[PDB]
RNA sequence: UGUUUGCAAUUUUUUAUAGUAUAUAUCAAAUCAUCUUUAUGCUAUUCAUGGGUACAGUAUAAAAAUUUAAGAAAUUAGGUAAGAUUUUGUUUAUAGAGAAAUUAGAUGUAAAAAAAAAAUCUUAUGAGGGCGGAUCCGCUUCUAAUAUUUUUUUGUAGUUAUUAUUAUAAUAAUAAUCAUGUUUAUUACUUAAAAAGCUUAAUGGCUUAAUCUUGCCUUACUGUUUGAUUAACAACAAAUCUUA
């Protein structure tokens, strides 16, 4: 989230609109997945999902 | 960092106060008297003694 | 004519400065920056 | 400082001592 | 016993008391007299921090029960005769006074939800936001029954002091700020006004009075004080008004100038305050009780006159 | 143990609370003022009547506890203190009042 | 039986002309109290009994 | 007057005051406050053996005397067990000589009592960085679904005990380290160590693997032991060393 | 002014600065107070549940008494629990003379007084 | 005094040695800069 | 000799010793300005300005102090850390006090403790599962975890007291039960909407912080640079956010 509150992406990945009733009651978020396939919110106890993201 | 205030308290002192009726009780006070006689009080207010005759 | 634009003026005489602004009816700045000439935090006074 | 008032206090008493 | 084979075996509080012989060469002051030089420091030199940055800093406040704390008050120094009168016999008596006979089975009451919600037919009455409270704006607190496990009692009092005329002569508020301090043996706080009024020439947002809330023991011993020799002292008063309460146990009234001076603690130096600037404070009594009848039944029980208001 | 933790409280009290500033009730020069200050003169400076002779001042302040037996934390010690502090020692010409003549309460 | 409980403010117990067969009267305190009164009479009436 | 004796204070208090136990100390509310405590231990200690007593009345008797079969009787013995540990806790935790023991380290945590305290002060303050640390660093949900640490864990290099999540020389962390490990439960049990490093990245995959640098099992460990070395696992002390220590290492540009 | 110094100079003995510093005990004094703690903090719970179970008892016994009395009859045609319904009423109980003043006023003194007990009050 | 002064002298020695210590190396910065 | 005078009590480090990596002591720093004359004076008594005497745990003559409220005022707005979380309005009551002045209030619940059976998905960097083409992709069984069921149940004690039977104890029922803790308890969840506050109108947002309070600060930094504003304003430029 930017100083005027837009949202940007940090990652490469495919934009999700959920919502997070264990993070906050009554918010929805937005979401970068590196999978198109995968569904957020993540479970909290599943592991997290990250790239490498460097060249050898 | 909240501060922690610590307690402005003046010297007390234990006093004596003797009632109309002779009865002597200890308090906590401030005054520096050591003995209190308390010539109207409770004990000697008809309010308080609507049925005693003396006092009427 | 409220306000003024000072400048902040380097004390390790590098010739760099900082432009800031402030009332007329209030104390000169003094701050704490960092000098790229030396690469260093000195300290930056008002010039006159 | 303390110290100090001992050695003053204490010298004092010697002239005291003379003087009686 | 295998239990008691597990227990510390070199119990401290179970050693004899101390003989008479050691007692009479225990003596703190010829110890000191005798070495004739200052012991060594403990390596252990832990102090309070001044201030609590968090709950994981490398230092750490200690509670303040310790002695060290800086937040330390010595503890009780007597029992007030209020205090222990009510519990040991007044206290049977409202809990007989005041009693509801429950059957054995009865089965256990469920509070219903204040905040209503929407339920019916309508497709819109699904996501409807709460009702508001029926009735008053905000939620008055439900009365708890006087039983074995709740007996109302006295917890905290606030003396308030206004003072409107300080504003002009600042000598008004130091002056009230001391009688404050000698009458319940707190510092305090000065408070400042909030609204701002042309005709009474008050304005907002300066020193204009001072407040103090004593909790525990202080407030029995200050109700001793009021009810015992202060009150019986009043010229031609009636009692406490019979409309005094908020609607959740507190109750409140106010004394005037003359009778803040019938106070043992002021009347003693009552020739060290310039003239005429004794002023007058409101005595707000908070209470464990849930309802203003169950409060004015409390008060009652200490020996507190109400009068029809 | 409640005379005994009364006493040993009331001692600690003297080490945190404010000193006690006779200015605030006695006026200088007055009976009520020679009168306080003969009888602080005995008590040794403390102007408490029930925590015995204890300076939270000084070299000596942390010597508090007193030892077993100590007839100071009874409470007929108490009450004969502050009954012996009622007494007036002092006429209203400033003239100390004769031990003899001295009336008991 | 069902037993109220009562509290004096002042005066004292008189028996003289009293309507009941009554002979005697005395204030005991709650040790004394379980001696005089029977077993029974004492197993029912201990519940009402106070700290002090 | 020798160092074994404690600080300079203490040997220096011990030749100029008298030889008298602490708790005989002539001091009139201690001794007050010392008689209080004295008849409610053997208040607790009475009532451990009318509790103690009451288990085997328990004990021999018929599971079909109780309306609830066995299953009523074993939830009925371990609220009464459960209530007797409280009771030794109890019958100690008040008394002054066992506070000062805890706090010199010559407690023995076979008992209950120095085993409470104990855990009292871990969960003071290491627990909660312990704690923190898990989270902040994503220890949680990474390696384990959810995680509530249990025992003091405190891992020092070559002497130098470092703290939780810190950045360490490659150098540094050379040779095996030396845990410091207290249990605050009873009995004795095995303990198995895991290193892993989880931030090993494969760049074929475009992602990070897990690599194990050290793993030991069946480790005996009781309460009274506090350190063990992982250099001599296999050696001084019982376990079965199934990866040698390898020295920690992280290519250059990976975070 | 003279005596607004009066005044001053007590506000400025408690100042923050002025009031005593907090206490420095060493190990065998905090020990010592550490057990004169623990033991009054014991004899609070004494007291609490010496005087809670009295207060249970007491409850006990009024519980007792009135499911009793709910079930009883009479006197004479009577209902049932008549007696019981009476009893639960509470007819001038949060009136302004519920509790006589006197009653309440009187309190626990350490010592009696001149007259401890009048046995010459007349109706 | 008879024991503690030794332990004083020991005290005495180690903040004696220590203010030396600071002194020998306080000295030698006072050379680098 | 900083650190409370009766004795290994906080964290890290320095040094030394024993020791084969541990252990104790020691040192420094952080946390904190606790006040320190061992009596030299005072007090009482006595004896000729003076000389003694006093014997101290019920401590003492033997040190109660020896050479003008900022925590009553300032509406100070940014970085960072911690703590607090309805502050507005309304309403109730409250000497002076009135339509209009201050203060105190204004939701409820929980805190001994569960175990166990199957089912419905969903997930898993779990079994490097199996089969097609360890990790990719499509199929997939098994275990594990979360969620859900009103599901299938079992257990719901112990402690204090009461009552009932039984021979102070046992059993059953009933009521209470967060409490080893300075009751001003504490801790967690919950407490409609609007409103207050956030440099200023309006709109949106924030209460889990973007508000408020406090501590230390001045990144309101220098150079270059990334991806965007469905390719800013339907061009260009001046702009806005963002990365390294
Ligand atoms: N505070 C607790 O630890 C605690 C624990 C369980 C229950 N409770 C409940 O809280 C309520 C009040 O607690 P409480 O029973 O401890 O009240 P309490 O009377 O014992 O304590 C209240 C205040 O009075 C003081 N005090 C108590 N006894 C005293 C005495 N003999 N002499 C002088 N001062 C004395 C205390 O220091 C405290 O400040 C009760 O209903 C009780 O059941 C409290
Ligand atoms: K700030
Ligand atoms: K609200
Ligand atoms: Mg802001
Ligand atoms: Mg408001
Ligand atoms: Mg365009």
């Amino acid at each position: 989230m930017g100083r005027d509150h837009t949202i940007h992406a940090a990652v490469a990945g495919y934009v999700k609109y959920y919502r997070d009733p264990q993070l906050h009651p009554d918010r929805q978020y937005i979401g970068v997945v590196f999978n198109r396939n995968d569904k957020l919110p993540y479970p909290k106890d599943a592991p997290r999902k990250r790239k490498l993201g460097l060249v050898a | 960092a909240t501060f922690v205030p610590r307690h402005r308290r003046p010297y007390q002192f234990t006093q004596l106060v003797q009632l109309s009726d002779g009865s002597t009780f200890t308090v906590r006070t401030t005054m520096p008297t050591a003995l209190y006689k308390s010539a109207k009080d409770s004990r000697n207010h008809l309010l308080w003694q609507p049925s005693d005759k003396s006092l009427k | 004519s409220r306000i003024i634009n000072v400048r902040l003026i380097s004390m390790a005489m590098t010739g760099y400065f900082y432009t800031f602004t402030r009332p007329r009816t209030s104390l000169p700045m003094s701050m704490l920056k960092y000098d790229p000439i030396v690469r260093r935090k000195v300290l930056f006074l008002e010039q006159k | 400082f303390l110290l100090g008032i001992k050695e003053r206090k204490l010298a004092k008493a010697d002239r005291r001592e003379e003087y009686r | 016993i295998p239990d008691l084979a597990e227990l510390e075996t070199r119990s401290a509080l179970d050693a004899p008391i101390p003989s008479e012989e050691d007692k009479k060469e225990f003596r703190p002051w010829k110890r000191a007299a005798d070495r004739k030089a200052r012991l060594p420091s403990s390596r252990y030199q832990y102090h309070p921090p001044k201030y609590n940055r968090g709950p994981l800093h490398p230092i750490q406040s200690p509670p303040s029960s310790d002695p060290i704390a800086r937040d330390f008050v010595p503890g009780p120094f007597n029992m007030p005769r209020l205090k222990e009168t009510f519990r040991t016999v007044m206290a049977s008596d409202l809990m007989t006074l005041a009693y509801i006979h429950t059957p054995p089975g009865t089965p256990k009451k469920e509070p219903t939800e204040r905040l209503r919600a929407w339920e019916g037919d309508s497709p819109y009455f699904a996501n409807r936001a709460r009702r508001a409270p029926r009735g008053a704006p905000e939620l008055p607190i439900r009365e708890r029954d006087i039983s074995f496990r709740n007996i109302p009692e006295i917890k905290e009092i606030t003396v308030s002091t206004f003072v409107p005329l300080g504003l002009k002569n600042p000598d008004l508020l130091i002056v009230a700020r001391a009688v404050l301090l000698a009458m319940t043996g707190t510092m305090p706080e000065m408070t400042r006004s909030k609204n701002n009024v042309v005709q009474w020439q008050l304005q907002a947002n300066k020193p204009a009075g001072c407040k103090t809330t004593i909790y525990g023991n202080a407030a029995w011993e200050f109700m001793d004080r009021l009810i015992h020799l202060v009150l019986p002292r009043i010229k031609d008063w009636k009692g406490v008004p019979a409309s005094t309460g908020d609607g959740s146990g507190n109750v409140q009234f106010g004394l005037n100038p003359e009778d803040v001076q019938l106070f043992p603690e002021v009347e003693c130096n009552y020739d060290m305050y310039p003239a005429k600037m004794i002023p007058g404070c409101h005595i707000a009594i908070k209470t464990t009780a849930t309802s203003d009848r169950q409060a004015k039944l409390l008060l009652q029980s200490l020996g507190v006159p109400f009068y029809s208001n | 143990f409640e005379e005994s933790f009364y006493f040993y409280q009331k001692r600690l009290n003297e080490r945190l609370t404010a000193p006690f500033r006779k200015d605030f009730y006695f006026k200088k020069d007055t009976a009520a003022d020679l009168d306080w200050r003969i009888k602080l003169k005995e008590r040794h400076g403390v102007p408490a009547k029930d925590i015995g002779r204890y300076n939270p001042r000084g070299r000596m302040a942390w010597n508090d506890e007193v030892l077993v037996g100590s007839q100071t934390s009874s409470r007929k010690h108490m009450v004969e203190k502050l009954l012996a502090d009622a007494e007036m020692r002092v006429s209203e010409d400033g003239e100390e009042i004769p031990a003899e003549d001295r009336v008991p309460v | 039986i069902f037993f109220l409980k009562g509290r004096i403010m002042a005066g004292q117990a008189d028996l003289t002309d009293n309507l009941h067969d009554l002979v005697d009267f005395k204030w005991l305190t709650q040790e004394e109290l379980r001696s005089t009164l029977a077993e029974e009479y004492f197993h029912s009436v201990k519940g009402m009994f106070a700290e002090r | 007057g020798g160092p074994e004796l404690g600080s300079r204070r203490r040997r220096a208090a011990l030749a100029t005051t008298g030889n008298l136990p602490f708790e005989q100390l002539p001091y009139q509310c201690f001794q007050d406050a010392r008689k209080i405590l004295q008849q409610d231990r053997a208040a607790k200690i009475a009532q451990i053996v009318k509790e103690t007593e009451k288990i085997k009345l328990i004990e021999a008797r018929d599971a079909s005397e109780f309306e609830g079969g066995e299953a009523a009787k074993q939830t009925r013995i371990k609220s009464l067990r459960k209530y007797i540990e409280e009771l030794k806790i109890l019958a100690d935790i008040n008394d002054p000589e066992v506070k000062r023991r805890f706090e010199d380290g010559r407690g023995d945590m076979t008992k209950p009592v120095y085993r409470f305290m104990a855990e009292r002060r871990w969960r003071s303050m290491d627990y909660k960085i312990i704690a923190q640390r898990i989270s902040q660093f994503h220890v949680v949900p990474d390696l384990l679904p959810a995680f509530d640490p249990t025992m003091d864990v405190k891992l020092s290099f070559r002497g130098y005990q470092v703290s939780p999540g810190a950045i360490l020389d490659s150098r540094v962390t050379e040779v095996a380290p030396t845990l410091r490990m207290q249990v605050f439960d009873k009995g004795e049990r095995l303990l198995t160590v895991v290193v892993i490093d989880s931030d090993v990245p494969d760049v074929t995959h475009d992602n990070f693997k897990r690599r194990c640098h050290f793993l030991a099992a069946n480790i005996p460990w009781d309460p009274s032991k506090t350190v063990l070395s992982l250099r001599s696992v296999g050696d001084r002390v019982e376990g079965d060393v199934g990866k040698p220590w390898l020295p920690p290492f992280a290519q250059k540009g990976s975070p | 002014d003279p005596r607004i110094i009066n005044i001053l100079r007590h506000f400025a003995v408690l100042s923050p600065k002025r009031i005593p510093p907090p206490l420095r005990f060493g190990r065998n004094r905090y020990l010592r107070h550490w057990t004169i703690h623990r033991a009054w903090l014991l004899f609070r719970r004494q007291q609490r549940e010496q005087r809670e179970r009295i207060l249970m008892q007491q409850h006990q016994s009024m519980s007792n008494a009135c499911e009793e009395l709910r079930n009883t009859e009479g006197p004479g045609t009577r209902e049932t629990g008549y007696l019981y319904r009476v009893a639960m009423l509470k007819n001038g109980v949060y009136g302004l003379k519920s509790i006589p003043i006197e009653y309440a006023s009187r309190a626990l003194v350490e010592t009696p007084g001149r007259q401890a007990w009048n046995h010459e009050w007349k109706r | 005094s008879s024991v503690i002064a030794e332990l004083i002298k020991e005290k005495l020695a180690a903040r004696a040695e220590y203010n030396a210590r600071q002194s020998a190396l306080r000295k030698l910065q006072q050379q680098k800069m």
